[PDB]
RNA sequence: AAUUCUGA
RNA sequence: GCCCGGAUAGCUCAGUCGGUAGAGCAGGGGAUUGAAAAUCCCCGUGUCCUUGGUUCGAUUCCGAGUCCGGGCACCA
RNA sequence: UGAAACUCAAAGGAAUUGACGGGGGCCCGCACAAGCGGUGGAGCAUGUGGUUUAAUUCGAAGCAACGCGAAGAACCUUACCAGGCCUUGACAUGCUAGGGAACCCGGGUGAAAGCCUGGGGUGCCCCGCGAGGGGAGCCCUAGCACAGGUGCUGCAUGGCCGUCGUCAGCUCGUGCCGUGAGGUGUUGGGUUAAGUCCCGCAACGAGCGCAACCCCCGCCGUUAGUUGCCAGCGGUUCGGCCGGGCACUCUAACGGGACUGCCCGCGAAAGCGGGAGGAAGGAGGGGACGACGUCUGGUCAGCAUGGCCCUUACGGCCUGGGCGACACACGUGCUACAAUGCCCACUACAAAGCGAUGCCACCCGGCAACGGGGAGCUAAUCGCAAAAAGGUGGGCCCAGUUCGGAUUGGGGUCUGCAACCCGACCCCAUGAAGCCGGAAUCGCUAGUAAUCGCGGAUCAGCCAUGCCGCGGUGAAUACG
């Protein structure tokens, strides 16, 4: 969910970027 | 504390951490727009005597 | 609304069947205002139905949505120290919107994982004269009628 | 203030009532010398705030009374040994026989060092109606030996205690924002620092205005 | 607590500002404060002129301090040596061509902040402020005009009961855009408490 | 068919 | 002094063939009301007087004591 | 039949204007109903009471206090406590004395503040090359008048803001009626969102109110063309990339148009219903604007300022602690309990704003956060930037799980002198309660509710889930 910090939405409500949303 | 901590905003001593913004108007220390540099009360009160370059109120 | 007599919105004519009902029933279904991944479920359950029963999905739902269409239903009242809940007609705007509601509300009871499965099955034991939306409708219809004692009352 | 200066706490009593405040609170402080530093405190003290009980927030003025009493004296033990006791045995009077005629059955028991006398005549017997004329001077004595520690401790209290307007020991008022003691005549202006604990000045300055003039 | 700023309500159009010039985001704050620094001494050395106004345009390291008002003299002496120690107290902490300037106003009575500090002035000298209003007001309509307001804040006369006598004449629809209307607002400062007074002038439209 | 608000 | 009955939550009372401790009020939290009371939801709450015995183990069944409420203390 | 003692500064009649009514009549607002999603349950973020600590600075208190001051508390901020220091003081003016008069650079002890201590040397008015000092900026020690206070008083005050209330109201001038307070105007009749208007009327006008005049969004045009374009074709390695072109798109400036003007129905009119034409009707949808006034509301802690109080400390500086403290209790929010779902891979469509000791294209290392190089950008021309849900196809298959992510253990990166208190992110491992929530209770009538993502402000970084804007999809119900 909007809280799991390591997925995909995670780091979208974040605004980061991990080894779970690489830079394009 | 108001006189002699403006007299602390004035200088950059040690490290720029303790470099903190300060209206000019008065010693507000929060809300205070880097632009300006004047805090929310004083910009408001200008804005409204047309003392400020180019600013009016919006609507949308 | 106690100036004007509120307004009833329009439905846009469906986009497959051409029906300005086959909308309404996906309104309902439409949780977010998603609609795309509402009307495919619906679209999905149709395909259920031609998939199990020759018939066309259209009979299907002029039989399910009329046989569940309460004729009366009991509205409260206070004269004034009166907790008397008159039953009366029901509007056939209002019928409408109370089956269709019934309809997504029972769908979303049977046990079936998927979801079109839900819908379509609902329809056919709707039409079939025995869906959980039915259920609610003489639970509503029993109330209505046992209480023919405030007919007086039709405000 | 007796939890900042070290002091132990035992709430005694405390009880509400109808609608806000607090109807009867008694409370006992221990420490090494405590009775000599909430002595002074004892009196009316007067407040004057705006009333928030009011619609409208008028300026209203509250009266509240302090009283303060040492813990001395905890036993509770009369044993009238027969040593000041003169007993009499006088014969019977009433119904009987020969019996009651000739037996010396009535008893009168005397308390020498006070001046009662109970008697008694229930029974037969002159040892059950000693014993039970002592039962009877034993309870007399319990409400005459106990109202004597109720009249010697009902005027050595005090009389600071109207609690009417006029008779007040220091004043607490938010409005100005000051508090005055009425005994010395200060005028301390921090009043929603006193009603923390720092009492220590004002009684300071008590166990100087009391103990100055005897 | 209502009612808003009449002027910042007119700024767009209607009246216009009082100090004009383009700048970026890293000087407007030290120029914008420099436009202060002259307002704030031109505060003091000039009250007995009557600075109804202070217009300041600047192009680029110039300055077009206008300082309108409506009796002179003191502004310059008689000849040109108080405007010119003026001038001299400007750049002695300002580095660009304090380019003065001086206007007058003909009808005095007309202007807001003039007839404010006037009744700012009856007041701090003890007058009958019920009066000085009613009068300062009997004043503007007369020497033509279409409306007038005045209004006095707490502790008339000394009264810890601190009222607000109001007093207007005309017409004031301060809602009303197409209308151009003066707005003033001088403080007494007397030994008690410390007065308000507001000045609303009516004039033209369209 | 549902009580009360002291005293600047 | 003899005979009979009792004490159990802070208050007033029920209860078990011995192994389960209960009711109303109070008290605490929340809810309503501007705020109190009333009303509504949510809980907790005990060496079953002390001292012994039988029993596998007792609040209950016997022994002792302390207190309480009663009835008895007549013939001379 | 019928007193007194004592006691009070009134008890009392009628008649105004209001307020109130568990009185009546007519007519409104998401006020209820209608209808959807939420709170209160769980974990957590934030604010508050309480409690504790040496201090946990302060205020705000029903609606109108509580993600409110605070739109950026690690020292800073900072106002609080413990501790070390400074007192002509950190600053404004001015006076007096010999220093000293721009001035820049070391050492020493201490945690730092501060105290001590070591040097170049001061243009200048200028008798005067000069010994000297008059000398103006002006720094240092001593002295005086003073400076300072976020200490109190928001029922001493200004100014500003909240609420009734976006309510339909409140007044004045003259006349008349009433002894007067006071009413009539401002009632009734009808209409509208409206004291808007129409008709009567001892009234006639007018003022503050609403409206309109202001901006945004929709339809159209004129002028404008480095955004846009095979609409036309050209070469086009094929990206409007080239030249070339203003017809579109758009960008910003000035105008049109809607007004119940036209038809018909009702009414005396005002006005209402419906129909057309029109992109758009009966205030088209939003702003901005919020009356005489109420709340001795709040705000001396944004500023100012009356008055009181301390002035070798109630002032100034400093390292560090505290505002972040937890057996409890209330509010606003975030993530959830899931299949209209989560996770995984690939591919598309916005708008509004924002970037030089600033946003970063693209390579190389590291799984990553992040680090090197370096180009472009003063920005309708480059970047922040991928929007997300969705479309799409592959596996989970209903178990507290591939849901949900609290807590805890280990390892790192980045600002910053410095992350124990007390920061934000990265990776691994931990996977707690929660299975839609008692009584009660919140918002919204349309592109609204719901859902999804983007930007800015403050700011080194950030506890931002807060706030202010922007856009994608897009409902149900309203009898009364
Ligand atoms: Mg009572
Ligand atoms: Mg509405
Ligand atoms: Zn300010």
């Amino acid at each position: 969910g909007k809280g799991d910090r390591r997925t995909r939405r995670g780091k979208i409500w974040r605004g980061t970027y991990g080894k779970y949303r690489p830079r394009k | 504390a108001r006189k002699a901590l403006i007299e602390k905003a004035k200088r950059t001593p040690k490290f720029k951490v303790r470099a903190y913004t300060r209206c000019v108007r008065c010693g507000r220390a929060r809300s205070v727009y880097r632009f300006f540099g004047l805090c929310r009360i004083c910009l408001r009160e200008l804005a409204h005597k047309g003392q400020l370059p180019g600013v009016r109120k919006a609507s949308w | 609304a106690r100036r004007r007599r509120a307004e009833v919105r329009q439905l846009q004519p469906d986009l497959v069947y051409g029906d300005v009902l086959v909308t309404a029933f996906i309104n309902k279904i439409m949780r977010d205002g998603k609609k795309n991944l509402a009307a495919r479920i619906f679209y999905d359950a149709c395909k259920i139905i031609q998939e199990k029963t020759g018939q066309e999905p259209l009979k299907v739902f002029k039989q399910a949505v009329e046989n569940v269409k309460p004729r009366m239903e009991v509205r409260s009242r206070r004269v004034g120290g009166a907790n008397y809940q008159v039953p009366m007609e029901v509007s056939p705007r209002r019928q409408q919107s109370l089956a269709l509601r019934w309809l997504v509300q029972a769908a979303n009871q049977r046990p079936e994982r998927r979801a079109a499965v839900r819908i379509a099955h609902e329809l056919m034991d709707a039409a079939e004269g025995k869906g959980g939306a039915v259920k609610k409708k003489e639970d509503v219809e029993r109330m209505a009628e046992a209480n023919r004692a405030y007919a007086h009352y039709r405000w | 203030f007796a939890e900042r200066q070290g002091f132990q706490v035992e709430v005694v009593d405390l009880t509400p009532g109808p609608e806000a405040g607090i109807d009867y609170a008694q409370i006992l402080v221990k420490g090494e010398n405590a009775y000599g530093l909430l002595s002074p405190e004892a009196g009316v003290h007067r407040l004057v705030r705006p009333s928030p009980f009011d619609a409208s927030g008028r300026r209203h003025t509250s009266f509240a009374g302090v009283e303060v009493i040492p813990e001395v004296d905890e036993e509770v033990e009369v044993v009238l040994k027969p040593e000041e006791l003169r007993i009499d045995v006088m014969r019977a009077s009433g119904p009987g026989g020969q019996g009651v005629n000739t037996t010396d059955s009535a008893v009168r028991v005397v308390h020498l060092p006070t001046g009662i006398t109970v008697t008694c005549q229930t029974t037969r017997s002159q040892i059950k109606n000693k014993e039970l004329a002592l039962k009877i001077l034993k309870a007399r004595l319990y409400e005459l030996e106990r109202k004597k520690r109720e009249e010697e401790l009902k005027a050595l209290r005090g009389e600071v205690r109207p609690i009417e307007w006029g008779s007040q020991i220091r004043s607490y008022v938010l409005d100005k924002n000051y508090v005055k003691d009425h005994r010395t005549g200060l005028m301390r202006h921090d009043p929603e620092n006193v009603l923390d604990g720092d009492l220590m000045d004002l009684i300071w300055a008590g166990l100087e205005w009391k103990a100055g003039r005897r | 607590g209502n009612k808003i700023h009449p002027i910042g309500f007119r700024l767009g159009i209607t009246r216009d500002w009082e100090s004009r010039w383009y700048a970026g985001k890293k000087q407007y704050r030290h120029l914008l404060l420099e436009d202060q620094r002259i307002r704030g001494l031109l505060e003091k050395e000039l009250y007995s002129a009557g600075l109804a106004r202070v217009d300041i345009e600047r192009a680029a390291d110039n300055v077009a301090v206008t300082v309108h008002v409506a009796k002179p003299g003191v502004v310059i002496g008689r000849g040109g040596e108080r405007i010119r120690v003026l001038r001299e107290e400007l750049a002695k902490l300002t580095g660009k061509n304090v380019a003065l300037n001086v206007q007058e106003v003909q009808n005095p009575n007309l202007s807001a902040p003039l007839v404010a500090q006037r009744v700012a002035e009856q007041i701090e000298r003890r007058f009958a402020v019920r009066r000085a209003i009613k009068q300062a007001v009997q004043r503007v309509m007369e020497s033509g005009a279409k409306g007038a307001k005045v209004i006095v804040s707490g502790r008339i006369g000394g009264a810890e009961q601190a009222r607000t006598e109001w007093a207007a004449q005309g017409r004031v629809p301060l809602h009303t855009l197409r209308a151009n209307i003066d707005y003033g607002f001088a403080l007494a400062r007397t030994t008690y408490g410390v007065l308000g007074v507001k000045a609303y002038i009516f004039l033209g439209e369209v």
